[PDB]
């Protein structure tokens, strides 16, 4: 492929690899769901102007949105988390392992 | 479509958007839209198995 | 089965509702003058704010 | 015995007793009727 | 995997025992390594240096299991003579069952797992003599 | 045969289920064993109390049993249908064979000493 | 010898006793995120370096 | 040089996303996805993307200024981490920049380079087409029919974002 | 909640689903998927508590994750078919992607740590609705793609489901801890059949939702969600632990209860294609979901154990829980294996 | 239409038929007290509705024919038995207390079922919300075990936390020394056993405890035992009070519907009053509850749900 997908297709591995090696603030890993789909938008959005693919132009508008709908719902969970414990580290969430 | 609601009741919810082939607004054409209709065309109806 | 990494495990709450923690979600303490537009320049008005 | 409270069941709720029976006589009215016409829908394509 | 598993069985039986043992030892090591990922991810080491005591200890007894089964099947195929035995498996199954209570330490986990290493080992050289699918291909 | 329709109008060349048909008797007898379950479930006397809640679980279960059977018989049909227009279509890879006799066929014999 | 011990111990004691230890490291986890997503990865990346799942 | 345009850029899309997946404090985070957010915004411009390129852009700046409310309030601590301050971090940094400079590196000595996947080398513009002169913007025309041939999409995205101020709701009320 | 809106967000949770099953189109099908994905949370954060904040956030971070993984494949689909259409996909490894992705929202292992612990902190009425209705769409989804599964992929997520999900319930006496093992072992059936025979699939998916809804719905009536709590049934509700008894045995697969119908039809359609060791594997390991199946029943139905004086006081009262649609879902759950060739109604 | 979604969606609200005079009172004091007799005027002056103090067969009253069943259906727990032997071998002294509390738990739904239902108050004598005084008193006399205490708040934590504490506590401030004399002009030979450290402990409790803590969140009338004598000084205190403090204020149709769907569903309000916690005191071997649960079925219109018990006169059970 062209060169270009090269450096898309490697932001959305290291986005992928910061999503699934967590740290210690649930903050940074919503952000790089974000940035997972960032990269998609842009992958996709290529891909559709590259070949004239007319009616995918809107393709890439209905991804952002529901992009926005997930992360209105994780900042939802990071509030109620925050409000829980005071402080959105992942390690206070472990009450089900048993 | 696991359930083809879309077939029994003759409503296009989105299959218009499936192939880039398909019509498009004031008739733009995607830059492969003959080699999208030529395979299309060849393996319509055959099925998979024999149209791979 | 009892285990080493299982003998601090306790069986849940009955209703699922944990207590809440005694975390201090803490004030922030400004210093709102003596040098202040607002305070006439010798007021130290020492105030806790959420937000 | 005679309840202190009246019991939510105590007597039968008419309403609901004609729509169970009228239902039942219902769906079995249609599904004979129905299975009347699959049979002689069936000898007809079948010149019987 | 599949590379490293054509490699021993495209070597006969009894010919070239040396280059078998590579074949198993290459088999074994990878999976005490995949366990020793696993293991590492899911229950942290209390440091750095002992998550490496624990993989090159898990890597190693898989190495060492299949090392004495692919060497021991090896020389019972060539010096009884015959490449195509199941019991020549077996006798290289156990083996590495009791290399296994050996690294671990416990006659008990010796027994158990020469009897299953060695029957489960059998059976794999009966499926490849006669064909067996583990994942058959679907064809009706 | 027709997209996401429950009855293709194929069907209907088929004979209907009867209505006394012994799978359907027994949808039936499981409705009845629901009307039955409700009661107990719910404290009621188990054989006598609500007939009509009892009827309309002996009702209901075989309405929706008919048509479900009926769809089963058509589905078979159309599985023999299939099989037979390929093997049609396609005599070469069935073909009929020639078949001996025993007293022509060699079979081994082994005693049982 | 037999009935009470060796028959027991060769089948049903030690069959039931390996599902045990099975159960116990299979469910003895610390119910935290960041190891489970940390597993995802490792099974990704052998699903495409060792068995090639995605050829 | 200016014939690689869409490649520098993507390599910088790629600086960003090394600079928030390696995780420093959401603060820096943020701005490494501002960062990437504006370059994949001139990607995709340069493909003929004007109205998608800008509006990613915008969607991002205003996602990011909440992101950055929410982290002033929930997610920071006395001495937030640079990449420089932590171990873990700046391990992943490096690491990420060491592994994107050498897929750069070597797909422009080849022209070409093999990085598990067969990635060409010769500049982006040799896939673009070449005859096009009509009195609009393709994207635009696509991008417009949403509301003509996309009803379904309408109807959809319409509702989902009406469930998403119920939801929040919902979810935020202890 | 209010009761207009917690109705609202039960239709849009199943307009989501219905969304991917009537979808001829990758996108509206990922659409679909988040429309579900957002409509649920609400319903395990429903209780406000600390566990169930922690059982939501689990849920939304692999949910969401998973749906990253399902349109990374459908883009790269994209790439080299130029098509959107809902079908096999193109490219081995958007095949790997999707297949993983829907295994992730599917809870099977080795994804499958977040289904034990969400289930557990939530309420019965809402892991009824995650171990059930929330595998129609991910099933649907595999049921049109599978020609271009990888075999040897599919079939290890399936015999790792069916160890783990054996293994895992023999450690539990939390009842929702068990049916989320229950469930991920069953998963593993559903797809071991799927590139031999996908109406199988549907015929498994279909009878373990009937079961799985009888057990949920018999917890219900009696707020039950450990197994202690479980053994005072027989001193209220004696048939209760009857009913309780009888799907068990079922959901163990016993003849000639319905969930032995599955296994069977499943056993069948695999040994067709020469796959014997397969089968035979699964089926003796799934006698260890039978194992801490019947200690349910033993603590339950077959033995009385020990009661509290508490208990006299709840004799003087009816049960009052809907428990809905419970009469039928029993018999079917126990009483359909003479009428299976009715599978046939499935393909 | 019984309550439920439907109701509540078709107008069915809390706030439409609850007004100014919609209280929940509650009347506490030691042991003869004068609550009784203070509690039936203030709910005739009102115009509330009275609930006798919650006892052994509080139960009994609500269900069935409303008469009190054997004591085996209630455990044999006894409260004379109590003042007996309050160290009795065989637990009577928590196994009461434990059985107490769950009749008060019942009593406290059916009040705010009435209350939330109808928009008429309610005057109650003692309530959940005092039980544990009497708890605290028996644990200091060493009556029963730390381990009884820790079931007790064990329960209380899991079923307490469901309500909304009453409106307006009044409490009757009798001095010990004159309830031993008020006890021991009653005449009930057993009650004179009673011991004035006991009672001092409930004194200590209802003082030290349960009034600071109701302060803060319900509107409390201290009365001596002169000042109490005169109803109508006590109703008029009532009808000035401001109601400025307490849960009540944050109450919306939305949240009183969830209350009213758990307090008309007894099986749910009891629920955790038999967690599976194995004390001596209250676990019944499975051969004792099999015998007895027999029994009970065996009364009359127990076999079956209330309306298809034919053996009292219900009728038209084939079509119920
Ligand atoms: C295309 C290329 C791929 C694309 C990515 C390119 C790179 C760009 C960056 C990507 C984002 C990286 C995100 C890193 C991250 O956030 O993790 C932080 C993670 C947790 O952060 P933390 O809270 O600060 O903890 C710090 C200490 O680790 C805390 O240590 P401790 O207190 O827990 O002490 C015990 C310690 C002991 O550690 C060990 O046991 C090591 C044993 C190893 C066996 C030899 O336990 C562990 O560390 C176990 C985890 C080790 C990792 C799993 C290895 C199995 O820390 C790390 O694991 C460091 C990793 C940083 C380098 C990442 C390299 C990425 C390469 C991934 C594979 C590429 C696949 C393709
Ligand atoms: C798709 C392809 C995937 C193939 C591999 C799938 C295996 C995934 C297993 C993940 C679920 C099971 C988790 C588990 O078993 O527990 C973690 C386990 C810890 O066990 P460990 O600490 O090593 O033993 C201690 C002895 N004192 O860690 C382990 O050692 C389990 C190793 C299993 C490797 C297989
Ligand atoms: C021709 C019919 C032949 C029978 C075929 C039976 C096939 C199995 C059907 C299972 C469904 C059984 C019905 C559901 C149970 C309802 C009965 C019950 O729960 O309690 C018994 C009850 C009497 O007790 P009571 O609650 O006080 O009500 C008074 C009513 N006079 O009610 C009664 O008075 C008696 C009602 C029947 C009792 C059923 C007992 C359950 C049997 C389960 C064993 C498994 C079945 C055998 C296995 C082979 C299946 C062919
Ligand atoms: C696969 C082969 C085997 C075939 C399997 C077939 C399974 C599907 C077949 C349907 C199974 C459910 C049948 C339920 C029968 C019992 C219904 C009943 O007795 O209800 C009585 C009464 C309500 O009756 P009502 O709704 O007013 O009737 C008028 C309808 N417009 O009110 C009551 O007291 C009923 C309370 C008990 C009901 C349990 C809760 C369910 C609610 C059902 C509502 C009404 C169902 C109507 C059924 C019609 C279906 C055709
Ligand atoms: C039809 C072809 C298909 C074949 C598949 C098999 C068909 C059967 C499917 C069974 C489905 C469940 C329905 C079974 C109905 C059970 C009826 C029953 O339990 O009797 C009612 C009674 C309830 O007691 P109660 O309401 O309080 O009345 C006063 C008596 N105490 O109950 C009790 O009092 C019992 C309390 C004590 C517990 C005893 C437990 C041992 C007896 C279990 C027998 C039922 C086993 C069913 C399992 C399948 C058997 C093959
Ligand atoms: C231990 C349980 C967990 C592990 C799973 C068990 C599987 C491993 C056992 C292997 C048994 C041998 C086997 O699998 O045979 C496969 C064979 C395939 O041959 P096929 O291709 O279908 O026919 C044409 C021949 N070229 O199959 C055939 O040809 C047909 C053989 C008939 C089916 C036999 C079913 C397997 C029986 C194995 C167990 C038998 C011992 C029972 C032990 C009871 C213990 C109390
Ligand atoms: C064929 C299988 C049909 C399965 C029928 C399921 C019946 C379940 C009914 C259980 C008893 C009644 C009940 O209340 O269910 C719980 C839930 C309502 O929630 P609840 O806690 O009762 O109160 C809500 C107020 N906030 O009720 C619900 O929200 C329904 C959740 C179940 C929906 C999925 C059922 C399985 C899939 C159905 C499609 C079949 C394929
Ligand atoms: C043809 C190729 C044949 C390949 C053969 C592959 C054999 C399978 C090897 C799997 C990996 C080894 O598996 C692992 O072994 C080590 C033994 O050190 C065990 O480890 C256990 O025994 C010893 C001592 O007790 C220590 O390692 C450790 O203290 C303890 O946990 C683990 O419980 C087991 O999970
Ligand atoms: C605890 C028990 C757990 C379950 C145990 C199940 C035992 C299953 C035994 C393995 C089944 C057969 O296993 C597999 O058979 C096929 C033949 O079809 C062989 O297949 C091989 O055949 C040819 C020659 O025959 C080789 O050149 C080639 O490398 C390979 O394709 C495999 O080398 C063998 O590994
Ligand atoms: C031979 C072909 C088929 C063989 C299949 C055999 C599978 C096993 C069947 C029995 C399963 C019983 O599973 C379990 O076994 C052990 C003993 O074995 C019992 O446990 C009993 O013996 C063990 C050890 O002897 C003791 O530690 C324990 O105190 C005692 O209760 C359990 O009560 C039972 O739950
Ligand atoms: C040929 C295939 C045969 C398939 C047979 C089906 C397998 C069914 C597996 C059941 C597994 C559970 O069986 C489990 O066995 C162990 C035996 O150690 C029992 O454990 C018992 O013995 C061990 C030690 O001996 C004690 O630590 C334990 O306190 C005691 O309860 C468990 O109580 C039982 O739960
Ligand atoms: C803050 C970090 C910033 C990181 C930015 C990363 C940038 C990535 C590197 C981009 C460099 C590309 O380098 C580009 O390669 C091509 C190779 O033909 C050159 O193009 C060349 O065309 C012909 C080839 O015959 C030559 O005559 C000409 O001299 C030369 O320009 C460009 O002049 C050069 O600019
Ligand atoms: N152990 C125990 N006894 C209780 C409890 N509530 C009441 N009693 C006893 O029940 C009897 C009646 O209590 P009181 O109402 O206070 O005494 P009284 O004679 O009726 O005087 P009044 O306050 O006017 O009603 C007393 O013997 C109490 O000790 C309780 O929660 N626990
Ligand atoms: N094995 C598959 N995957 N397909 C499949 N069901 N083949 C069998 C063909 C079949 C079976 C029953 C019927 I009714 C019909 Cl009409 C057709
Ligand atoms: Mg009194």
């Amino acid at each position: 492929m062209s060169m270009v997908y090269m450096n898309i297709m490697m932001a959305f591995t290291v986005s992928l690899v910061g999503l699934l090696m967590y740290r210690s603030h649930l903050m940074s890993s919503l952000l790089c769901l974000e940035g997972m789909m960032l990269s998609l938008f842009v992958m996709a959005a290529l891909t559709i102007l590259n070949s004239h693919f007319t009616l995918a132009s809107m393709m890439p508008i209905i991804l952002l949105v529901f992009a926005a709908c997930e992360a209105a719902l994780g900042l939802s969970l990071l509030v109620m988390v925050s409000n829980t414990y005071g402080t959105d580290y992942v390690q206070n969430l472990n009450l089900l392992q048993c | 479509p696991f359930f083809d609601v879309q077939k029994r009741l003759g409503v296009d919810l989105d299959r218009w958007m499936t192939i880039q082939s398909a019509e498009q607004p004031h008739k733009i054409p995607s830059r492969c839209h003959a080699f999208e209709k030529e395979w299309i065309e060849c393996a319509h109806g055959i099925g998979s198995i024999r149209a791979e | 089965y009892p285990t080493k990494e299982t003998a601090h495990w306790k069986p849940p709450p009955w209703n699922d509702v944990d207590p809440p923690k005694d975390t201090l979600v803490s004030n922030l303490t400004l210093n709102f003058g003596p040098q202040h537009p607002a305070a006439h320049g010798v007021l130290r008005l020492v105030m806790e704010l959420s937000g | 015995k005679f309840y202190i409270q009246e019991p939510p069941h105590g007597s039968p709720n008419w309403l609901k007793v004609g729509l169970t029976l009228g239902t039942s006589v219902f769906l079995w009215i249609y599904l004979i009727k129905q299975h009347n016409e699959d049979v002689l829908e069936y000898k007809r394509r079948n010149g019987l | 995997a599949k590379t490293v598993l054509r490699q021993y069985w495209d070597i006969p039986e009894g010919t070239e025992c040396h280059r078998k043992t590579y074949a198993t030892t290459s088999i074994g090591g990878a999976a005490g390594l995949v366990v020793s990922a696993y293991s590492v991810a899911l229950k942290t080491p209390t440091s750095f240096l002992e998550g490496v005591a624990r993989t090159g200890r898990y890597t190693f007894t898989a190495a060492a299991i299949g090392a004495i089964f692919g060497l021991t099947s090896c020389i019972s195929a060539q010096v009884r003579e015959k490449p195509d035995d199941p019991l020549n498996y077996l006798i290289g199954g156990c083996a590495g069952g009791l290399i296994l209570g050996a690294r671990t330490r416990s006659y008990g986990i010796g027994a158990a797992a020469c009897a299953y290493m060695g029957l489960t080992a059998a059976l794999v050289k009966m499926g490849q003599l006669e064909g067996w699918q583990v994942f058959a291909e679907p064809k009706v | 045969r027709a997209t996401f329709q429950f009855l293709p109008d194929e069907a209907r060349s088929l004979p209907p289920p009867k209505l006394t048909d012994p799978r359907l008797a027994f949808v039936g007898f499981l409705g009845y064993c629901s009307g039955l379950i409700d009661n107990a479930i719910r404290r009621r006397p188990v054989l006598l109390a609500g007939l009509h809640r009892q009827l309309l679980y002996i009702t209901s279960f075989v309405f929706v049993g008919y048509y479900l059977l009926k769809r089963q018989d058509y589905m078979y049909a159309v599985r023999d249908h299939d099989m037979f227009s390929y093997i049609k279509s396609h005599p070469e890879d069935f073909p009929e064979k020639d078949k001996k006799t025993y007293g022509e066929v060699f079979e081994e014999f082994h005693p049982v000493r | 010898l037999l009935d009470l011990i060796w028959l027991e111990a060769i089948l049903p004691k030690t069959i039931s006793l390996a599902q045990m230890k099975a159960s116990t490291l299979v469910t003895n986890q610390k119910g935290l995120i960041k190891l489970y997503f940390l597993s995802f990865l490792i099974t990704i990346l052998i699903s495409m370096i060792l068995f090639n799942f995605h050829e | 040089m200016m014939l690689y345009i869409v490649f520098i850029l993507s390599v910088i899309f790629v600086m960003g996303f090394v600079g928030f997946s390696s995780k420093p404090s959401p603060i820096y985070g943020g701005l490494g996805l501002i960062v990437s957010g504006g370059v994949g915004c001139g990607i995709v411009l340069n493909f003929g993307g004007s109205f998608l390129g800008l509006m990613v852009f915008l969607i991002y700046l205003g996602g990011m200024m909440v992101v950055f409310g929410y982290t002033t309030a929930m997610a920071t601590e006395q001495y937030p981490e640079i990449w420089l301050s932590n171990k873990a971090v700046l391990g992943a940094f490096v690491t990420g920049l060491l592994m994107e400079f050498f897929m750069v590196y070597y797909v422009l000595k080849d022209k070409e380079v093999e990085v598990v996947f067969e990635f060409n080398g010769l500049g982006d513009w040799v896939i673009y087409d070449t005859g096009d002169s009509g009195f609009f913007s393709e994207e635009a025309m696509g991008i417009a029919a949403l509301y003509s041939y996309g009803t379904w999409l309408v109807i959809v995205t319409g509702w989902s974002l009406l469930i998403g101020v119920v939801v929040i709701m919902e979810i935020t009320r202890g | 909640m209010n009761p207009i809106i917690f109705i609202i967000i039960l239709l849009t949770i199943m307009l989501g689903t219905i969304i991917v099953m009537i979808s001829s189109h990758w996108l509206l099908v990922w659409i679909g998927f988040e429309m579900n994905m957002l409509a649920i949370i609400p319903i395990m954060m429903k209780n406000h508590n600390p566990r169930a904040t922690e059982a939501s956030t689990k849920y939304f971070l692999t949910q969401s994750t998973a749906s990253m993984l399902l349109m990374m494949a459908v883009i790269i689909n994209l790439m080299f078919s130029g098509q959107w259409t809902v079908m096999k996909l193109f490219n081995p490894m958007a095949s790997m992607l999707m297949t993983m992705a829907l295994a992730m929202k599917l809870g099977m292992a080795p994804f499958h740590f977040w289904v034990p612990e969400v289930t557990q902190g939530i309420p019965l009425s809402s892991g009824l609705i995650l171990l059930t209705w929330q595998k129609l769409a991910p099933m649907s989804v595999l049921y049109q793609i599978f020609p271009s599964i990888n075999l040897n992929l599919i079939l290890t997520l399936s015999v790792l489901s069916i160890l783990i999900g054996g293994w895992g319930g023999l450690n539990q006496t939390q009842l929702r801890k068990i049916m989320a093992y229950s469930s991920i072992a069953h998963m593993g059936w559903m797809t071991a059949v799927l590139p031999y025979n996908p109406t199988m699939t549907l015929l498994n998916l279909i009878i373990y939702i009937i079961m799985t809804s009888t057990m949920f719905t018999m917890f219900m009536a009696n707020s039950t969600t450990t197994t202690l709590s479980l053994s005072h049934t027989w001193n209220k509700t004696p048939i209760m632990t009857v009913l309780i008894l009888a799907t068990l045995l079922s959901m163990g697969g016993l003849p000639p209860l319905s969930g032995f119908m599955p296994k069977w039809m499943i056993i069948q359609e695999m040994t067709k294609n020469n796959s014997i060791i397969l089968p035979t594997f699964m089926a003796i390991t799934a006698l260890l979901n039978l194992y801490f199946y019947m200690r349910l029943t033993y603590s339950t139905t077959l033995t009385m154990f020990p009661s509290t004086n508490n208990m006299k006081m709840k004799w003087q009262f009816p049960l009052m829980k809907k428990m809905t649609f419970l009469p039928t879902m029993v018999v079917l759950s126990t009483m359909m294996l003479p009428l299976t060739p009715m599978l046939s109604v499935l393909e | 239409l019984q309550y439920g979604p439907l109701a509540y969606i078709l107008g069915e609200k809390a706030t439409k038929k609850m007004t100014e005079k919609s209280k929940l009172i509650t009347v506490d004091g030691n042991i003869c007290s004068g609550k009784s007799k203070l509690a039936k005027e203030i709910a005739e002056k009102l115009g509330l509705k009275h609930f006798p103090e919650a006892g052994i067969h509080y139960v009994d009253s609500t269900t069935g024919d409303g008469k009190p069943l054997p004591v085996q259906f209630s455990g044999n727990c006894s409260l004379e038995k109590f003042y007996d032997d309050p160290k009795s071998n065989d637990g009577n002294s928590y196994r009461l207390q434990a059985w107490l509390y769950a009749s008060r738990l019942l009593q406290y739904a059916d009040a705010l079922e009435h209350l939330l239902s109808t928009g008429q108050g309610v005057v109650l004598e003692r309530s959940i919300y005092s039980d544990f005084v009497f708890l605290e008193a028996m644990y200091r006399q060493g009556f029963i075990r730390k381990q009884c205490v820790d079931h007790y708040n064990q329960v209380k934590k899991v079923t307490i936390c469901e309500y909304l504490p009453p409106h307006v506590v009044v409490y009757v401030d009798v001095p010990v020394p004159e309830v031993q004399s008020r006890i021991q002009k009653k005449g009930n030979p057993h009650e004179m056993k009673i011991t004035s450290a006991y009672l001092q402990d409930i004194e200590n409790a209802y003082k030290g405890t349960f009034l600071p803590e109701m302060s803060e969140k319900c509107e409390v009338l201290q009365y001596s035992a002169w000042e109490a004598q005169d109803a109508e000084k006590v109703v008029e205190d009532i009808e000035y009070l401001k109601y400025d403090k307490g849960p009540w204020l944050d109450q919306n149709d939305r949240k009183l519907h969830k209350l009213r769907m758990l307090v008309q569903d007894k099986l749910e309000v009891l629920n955790y009053t038999s967690i599976p916690v194995f004390l001596p005191e209250v676990t019944v071997g499975a051969h004792q509850s099999d015998q007895v649960f027999q029994e009970f079925t065996e009364l009359p219109g127990r076999k079956y749900r209330a309306g298809y018990n034919e053996d009292v006169g219900d009728k038209w059970i084939w079509l119920k």
